[PDB]
């Protein structure tokens, strides 16, 4: 549309190029995601523009509001509030020796859970959550970006992925986002990724080495999954607190509940918000 | 080039995975584990007695190895 002016590139997302821009009427600064639309078969209607319009109606202070949607010349433009920093970048600005302020960790996790509960209550998953998708303003508010874009289209990524998905489960649901928030919680505290694997298989082995190799005793039906093996290495459960620092006993309890193997037994977003860890929560 | 992981261990075995380039991966059997003679023909170089113990099907280029600890 003629209403906006590109300033500069900010990056590449999975789905297309992302620019910083200004609205000519309001003067507001925006993020503009360009997407080249794939050619489609005649007599097969597209869900993609329909599903994207639905996401425009999601409003919540801790998600990145999709302000508009344009279509010029078989290209789709998504317009968002511009935020100039993400969590990956914020963690990089902290020098060696320093750690993230204990109260700001709590605040951020609270905000993240608020946003994920909002999405989950409206039947919407992220599926692909990670520090690059968590944006921050200068005033210390944090928001999810790219919620529901995965479903709308598709048919560092690995570290935040859940064991359901890695072992090849037929189906998955809201618990995948909770596992990811788990691994991000640990990173906020320590500055470094909890499960720093070099491949799918190495990612599993790092999860096993910290939480125990799963069997049917701790995770019903796991031994039936497509990529389970009786030959995996065999580490015993326990010693999560040796992999993480700067968390009181509540923090460690919540974290361990976000990282339960069985999706059915894993903590929900609602329940996590009522956990004791948040009792002493702070201004901002 | 071929990349060799650091070692990790169990109560019973020691372990180590090896990542081959993707053009060699079409040469690794999609049906059976490999003899020490077989994996040396792909240019995997390490000490005697490592055993090819499993295949993660999504990553056929990753050879997983295992050797029993002595008692
Ligand atoms: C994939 C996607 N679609 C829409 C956005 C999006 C939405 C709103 N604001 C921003 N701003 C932004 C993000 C990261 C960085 S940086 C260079 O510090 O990494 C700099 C500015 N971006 N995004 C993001 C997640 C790229």
């Amino acid at each position: 549309m003629e209403d906006y002016t590109k300033i500069e590139k900010i990056g590449e997302g999975t789905y297309g190029v992302v620019y910083k821009g200004r609205h000519k009427t309001t003067g507001q600064v925006v993020a503009m995601k360009k997407i080249r639309l794939e050619s489609e078969e005649e007599g097969v209607p597209s869900t993609a523009i329909r599903e994207i319009s639905l996401l425009k109606e999601l409003r919540h202070p801790n998600i990145v509001s999709l302000q508009d949607v344009l279509m010029q010349d078989s290209r789709l433009y998504l317009i968002f509030e511009f935020l100039s920093m993400d969590l990956k970048k914020y963690l990089d600005s902290i020098p060696p020796g320093q750690y993230m302020d204990s109260s700001l960790v709590k605040s951020y996790l609270y905000q993240i859970l608020q946003g994920i509960v909002f999405c989950h209550s409206r039947r919407v998953l992220h599926r692909d959550l990670k520090p690059q998708n968590l944006l921050i303003d200068d005033k210390g508010t944090i928001k999810l970006a790219d919620f529901g874009l995965a479903r709308a289209f598709g048919i560092v990524t690995l570290w935040y992925r859940s064991p359901e998905v890695l072992l090849g489960s037929a189906r998955y649901s809201t618990p995948v986002d909770i596992w990811s928030i788990g691994t991000i919680f640990a990173e906020l505290a320590t500055k470094k990724p909890l499960f720093h694997g070099d491949s799918e298989i190495d990612q599993l082995f790092r999860i096993f080495r910290a939480l125990g190799t799963p069997n049917n005793e701790v995770w019903p039906e796991v031994e039936s999954l497509q990529d389970y093996k009786n030959t995996f290495p065999k580490w015993k459960p326990g010693s999560l607190a040796s992999h993480v620092k700067n968390l009181d006993e509540n923090g460690l309890d919540l974290l361990s509940k976000m990282l339960i193997y069985d999706p059915a037994k894993r903590i929900s977003g609602k329940m996590a918000l009522n956990h004791p860890y948040f009792n002493d929560l702070d201004n901002q | 080039q071929i990349y060799y992981s650091d070692k990790y261990f169990d109560e019973h075995y020691e372990y180590r995975h090896v990542m081959l380039p993707r053009e060699l991966s079409k040469q690794v059997p999609k049906t059976h584990l490999m003899s020490e003679e077989e994996w040396r023909r792909l240019g995997v170089q390490q000490s005697l007695g490592w055993v090819h113990y499993m295949i993660h099907e999504p990553e056929p280029h990753i050879l997983l190895f295992r050797r029993p600890l002595p008692k």
